[PDB]
């Protein structure tokens, strides 16, 4: 993927590796080396007017 | 089978009138939609990510 990775207050169960939004979008992950939960946010985008 | 309302024979005759001797002030609420949420999609980013 591509995005901004940040420390998070999500509480994954021990077997869970990814987190998903209401509409199937991945919005968190577990780092497989040191088992922190990272919130994924899109890199900033918008129209130019 | 649904009922359309209570039946009512109006007390008509060629020389009878009904006249109201009192009134009520009624306050009624009408709700109307006026706008949607304004949306735009970067469709290179929707289609191709
Ligand atoms: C991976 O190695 C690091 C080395 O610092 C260690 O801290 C961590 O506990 C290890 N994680 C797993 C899942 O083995
Ligand atoms: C008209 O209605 C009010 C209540 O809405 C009542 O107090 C009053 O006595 C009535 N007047 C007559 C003439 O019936």
């Amino acid at each position: 993927g591509t995005g901004v990775l940040t420390e998070s207050n999500k509480k994954f169960l021990p077997f869970q590796q990814f987190g998903r939004d209401i509409a199937d979008t991945t919005d968190a992950v577990r780092d497989p080396q040191t088992l922190e939960i990272l919130d994924i946010t899109p890199c900033s985008f918008g129209g130019v007017s | 089978t649904m009922s359309l309302g209570a039946e009512n024979s109006v007390a008509y005759s060629n020389n009878s009138i009904a006249i109201p001797t009192n009134f009520t002030i009624s306050v009624t609420t009408e709700i109307l939609p006026v706008s949607m949420t304004k949306t735009s999609v970067d469709c290179t980013m929707y289609i191709c990510g």
